[PDB]
RNA sequence: GGUGAAAUUCUUGGAUUUAUUGAAGACUAACUACUGCGAAAGCAUUUGCCAAGGACGUUUUCAUUAAUCAAGAACGAAAGUUAGGGGAUCGAAGAUGAUCAGAUACCGUCGUAGUCUUAACCAUAAACUAUGCCGACUAGGGAUCGGGUGGUGUUUUUCUUAUGACCCACUCGGCACCUUACGAGAAAUCAAAGUCUUUGGGUUCUGGGGGGAGUAUGGUCGCAAGGCUGAAACUUAAAGGAAUUG
């Protein structure tokens, strides 16, 4: 899909994986 | 170098957080830093109470700003009253 | 301009910069013409424009600051005046300025 | 001591004795140490003269404003602050006048105003940080500060205190017509809530 | 013979004003405009409302004392438009034709030399 | 129902004076009620109108003069020139295309202490024997031209104690100086003065507006 | 879609991007070199009269003047009715106007 | 007011409209074009300083000092970020009227941030002529913007003037056009997309069926937003360019 949805996807990748790793 | 970008604030060390120390920063800066006279002619240093500055090496003293000696919005208030004492 | 034609009188010309140099030269009938700064006190700039009308002298106000004056005669220093003896190749006693 | 404005020392002289009177003025952005003051009607307009309202057009900054004549200062006298004349009247003397608020006013035309802005400007910019920094503020000023929150007290010393949990209870915005002692919160609001841009 | 004052007219859309007044500017006779007479909303600027507008102002005037005006047309004018109304020459003739004289005539619409924003956005009217 | 119309005054106005005809319309004002006078209503007003009812021919059909009230000398209230302008209609038909405009603006002071803002446009002239389309002058020739048009406007003006000063502003005398000196540099044509504001005045002088009255 | 035309929205050569303007109807910003601008003089009064006005009127000869606009339409605006009207493959070439 | 028809509207104790002015912050119309200048992005009221710059003219000057460039640097629309000032108009969010089967969409009335600037940042666009620079050679045709030449040419007229401004021919450099293809091309089209199976003037960069994917991971750079770098497992026989009929 268009390239600010595809993009909003690393919202809830990146900042859910800073609870993840930083643990 | 010594410091890769907190400069003058160190002092402080790990307190108050980043955003009021670079704030801090800006102002503490200009304070401290020296003037260009214009009587006199030299340039060291000066500064003495929130307002009053200054006196390099002649002995006359100006009413400035809080942290910096020419105010922008004091300075087109100069200009201002340039304008309207021509009539 | 007179920053073209002050360099002209550095090099093949006669000169002396300072408050008491201008006062010697003035005393003995020397200095053809002095050039006073902007930003020089009115004690001494009044005190200059005496001493120039008894002996009969021009007084070229140069229109910016000591700081800039002393870049316009080609030094690193401040001068408050500069008079001007004998200017070879230069032409600023013919002209008013 | 305790104000944000540096202060300035004139000296003017008696017309009817021999003497010397000082007057303690307030310094606008501009002024310095060895330098004439033209104070009166005929006076002309530069940073630091002392003019009437009336011998001066529209659209002039000034500050240390008289509200009536005779007042020797009260309007616009803290920190750069300034007065703005708009307006002009030839029935009756009285001039149009913006105070630094917002709300404007109509002065006499013969009231005084020193011109220029009020120096020491840029105060309230920089972050006080630590906590000693306001306490040297107010130690030369009022007994004002450490200021306990009322729901944290008990409810004899303070009506929002008291409760198992710390909260308010009843509506805090309380009425213009109440008594001493009840007011303690919004006296008087119109509005209530995060406020948009425009004041 | 001729005491002279001012027409004009506000030739915009939606609307279309007569506003009679002396030389100088200040001093009014009468205000009657197109919407006032017909009322249906959408008959504001329509030359029905022109005629009926123009007739009522005639009326006025000539029982005071003013024989003769000078017409000066305006659009609606700065950013907008600048364009006369469908109800704009409609009530030059409805003058004429109850016989009240005319002379000089001019638009005096306010073209902004080097102007502010203008409305819709960039894209602009999208209907 | 109040009826205000017919509780007023009728007055006359008056030409300050270079003009040949000296009067112009009938204004009117409201009746003066107790402790205020109608006179303090009328010193003020501005009286915008064409220079050819004030002469006659259609020649000076062609701008606006200005006339700013008074005094009031027994109903016939005197004026005085306020300010001088093109018409709407006849700048913009000289503004054609394939040509190229210049216009120079000038501040002066006259004798009395009358501060003047005076405009001027100029067209560039399409020469005899011309193959060529367009008729636009360089950069460098429209600067020299701009500073010539400055310069005549302020050796006229200067000179000339306002009321003088119209006498030759109406019969086009401004307009030809200009034309014949800057010939050298470009052809020109047309040659306009466009406006002539007035900013600032003395007192009122009441007695020296009478000298042109008469 | 392949290449069209050659100069494209026209007169942007050997030039960087260029000022924009608004059009009359739809308020729409567009390039002044893409604009499509027609200069439409007009009667002051209307030619349904016109010697109703002139007749009653002051004066002899009598000015009359006219009303100059000029007019800037954004290309989409003007296939309504405006100086378009879409043309054939080599009917386009013709940068000569019609009539005159 | 505002609409295709409307409306919450705003107001009457003349709002709208008229005339005199005053303050504030914007943008520089018409003149404005198959024109100019700039390395690009971009730049349009007047005057004064400040240093730079292309072309042209030259029996001046030095005498290969040049071309293209990994690494590494300089600037770089609009939006956006911090912190100040400013804050008129239009205006994402958002309120709020209609239409609509629903409309939190297009239409309308207001409307925060933003729009302007001062110090920092960010480094991307259909940043498009979708055409990398330096060098030759090949075909005609008139216009135009800047110089430089010659014409007892025409005018300006203060008398010859002498400049200027126009005309006729010529010449270097520049933005572009027209007509033909003998050449080239898949063709639309192109005086460069020509001088290529008769293949070789010098040199930098990018690409190798479609998707997954400008994603994962690791570096590196930014306060953030995000940039620069950049995979595979696994899936599939087509995805696509230009043109002709309907
Ligand atoms: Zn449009």
């Amino acid at each position: 899909m268009r390239a600010k949805w595809r993009k909003k996807r690393t919202r809830r990748l990146k900042r859910k994986r800073r609870k993840v790793r930083a643990r | 170098k010594r410091t890769k970008k907190v400069g003058i604030t160190g002092k402080y060390g790990v307190r108050y957080g980043s955003s009021l120390r670079r704030q801090v920063k800006k102002l503490e800066v200009q304070q401290h830093a020296t003037y260009n006279c214009s009587f006199c002619g030299k340039t060291c240093v000066k500064r003495g109470a929130a307002g009053v500055w200054s006196c390099s090496s002649c002995n006359r003293t100006i009413a400035g700003g809080a942290y910096t000696l020419s105010t922008a919005a004091a300075a087109t208030v100069r200009s201002t009253i340039r304008r309207l004492r021509d009539m | 301009n007179i920053n073209q034609k002050l360099a002209l009188v550095v090099k093949s010309g006669k000169y002396s910069l300072g408050y008491k140099s201008t006062v010697k030269s003035l005393r003995q009938g020397k200095a053809k013409l002095i050039i006073i700064a902007a930003n020089t006190p009115v004690l001494r700039k009044s005190e200059l424009e005496y001493y120039a009308m008894l002996s009969k002298t021009k007084v070229y106000y140069f229109q910016g600051g000591n700081n800039e004056l002393g870049t316009a005669v080609g030094k690193l220093f401040r001068v408050g005046v500069v008079t001007i003896l004998d200017a070879g190749d230069s032409d600023i006693l013919t002209a008013l300025a | 001591a305790g104000r944000g404005a540096p202060l300035a020392k004139v000296v003017f002289r008696d017309p009817y004795k021999y003497k010397l009177r000082e007057e303690t003025f307030i310094a606008n952005e501009g002024l310095h140490t060895g330098q004439f003051i033209y104070a009166g009607k005929k006076a002309s307009l530069n940073v630091g003269n002392v003019l009437p309202l009336g011998s001066v057009p529209e659209g002039t900054i000034i500050s240390n404003v008289e509200e009536r004549p005779g007042d020797r200062g009260a309007l616009a006298r803290a920190s750069g602050n300034y007065v703005i004349v708009i307006g002009h009247n030839p029935e009756d003397n009285k001039t149009r006048v913006r105070l630094p608020s917002g709300a404007k006013k109509i002065i006499s035309s013969d009231a005084r105003g020193v011109i220029g802005v009020v120096a020491g400007g840029g105060r309230i910019d920089k972050p006080l940080l630590k906590a000693g920094r306001a306490f040297h503020k107010y130690r030369v000023k009022r007994n004002s500060w450490p200021k306990t929150r009322g729901v944290a007290m008990n409810p004899v010393d303070h009506p929002h205190g008291g409760g198992n949990h710390q909260h308010i209870g009843k509506a805090s915005t309380i009425s213009r017509g109440a008594v001493s002692g009840q007011k303690a919160g919004l006296i008087a609001a119109r509005r209530t809530g995060l406020l948009r841009g425009s004041q | 013979s001729q005491v002279f004052g001012v027409a004009r007219i506000f030739a915009s859309f939606n609307d279309t004003f007569v506003h009679v007044t002396d030389l100088s500017g200040r001093e009014t006779i009468a205000r009657v405009t197109g919407g006032m007479k017909v009322k249906a909303d959408r008959d504001e600027s329509s030359p029905y409302a022109a005629m009926l507008a123009a007739q009522d102002v005639a009326a006025k005037c000539k029982e005071v004392g003013i024989t003769a005006v000078h017409i000066k047309i305006r659009a609606t004018g700065g950013t907008r438009s600048k364009t006369p109304g469908p109800g704009g020459q409609a009530a030059l003739r409805a003058l004429a034709r109850s016989g009240l004289r005319i002379g000089r005539i001019e638009d005096v619409t306010p073209v902004p030399s080097d102007s502010t924003r203008k409305k819709g956005g960039r894209r602009g009217r999208r209907l | 129902v109040v009826d205000p119309f017919t509780r007023k005054e009728w007055y006359d106005i008056k030409a300050p004076s270079t003009f040949e005809n000296r009067n112009v319309g009938k204004t009117l004002v409201n009746k003066s009620v107790g402790l205020k006078n109608a006179s303090d209503s009328l010193k003020g007003r501005v009286v915008e109108v064409c220079l050819a009812d004030l002469q006659g021919s259609e020649d000076h059909s062609f701008r606006k003069v200005k006339l700013r009230v008074d005094e009031v000398q027994g109903k016939n209230l005197l004026t005085n020139f306020h300010g001088m302008d093109f018409t709407t209609d006849k700048l913009r038909s000289m503004v054609r295309k394939w040509q190229t405009l210049i216009e120079a603006n000038v501040t002066v002071k006259t004798s009395d202490d009358y501060v003047l803002r005076i405009f001027a446009i100029a067209f560039t002239r399409k020469q005899a024997n011309q193959v060529k389309r367009t008729s636009y002058a360089q950069s460098s020739h429209i600067r020299q031209i701009r500073k010539v048009i400055s310069e005549i406007l302020t050796r006229e003006v200067q000179n000339s104690t306002l009321a003088q000063l119209t006498s030759k502003l109406i019969p086009e005398v401004i307009n030809k100086e200009i034309e014949n000196a800057t010939k050298d540099i470009f052809p020109l044509q047309n040659v306009h003065i466009r406006k002539v504001k007035l900013l600032k005045q003395p007192k009122f002088d009441l007695g020296s507006l009478l000298s042109l009255h008469g | 879609m392949p290449k069209k035309r050659a100069s494209n929205g026209r007169n942007k050569k050997g030039r960087g991007h260029v000022k924009p303007v608004r059009c009359v109807n739809c308020s729409r910003s567009v390039p002044k070199d893409k604009a499509i601008k027609r200069m439409a003089i007009r009667n002051i009064v209307e030619a349904a009269a016109i010697r109703d006005l002139s007749e009653a009127s002051v004066y002899a000869e009598y000015a009359l003047p006219k009303t100059y606009n000029k007019l800037h339409y954004c290309i989409s605006c003007a296939i309504h009715a405006r100086i378009v009207r879409v043309r054939s493959r080599t009917d386009r070439r013709i940068r000569a106007p019609p009539q005159r």
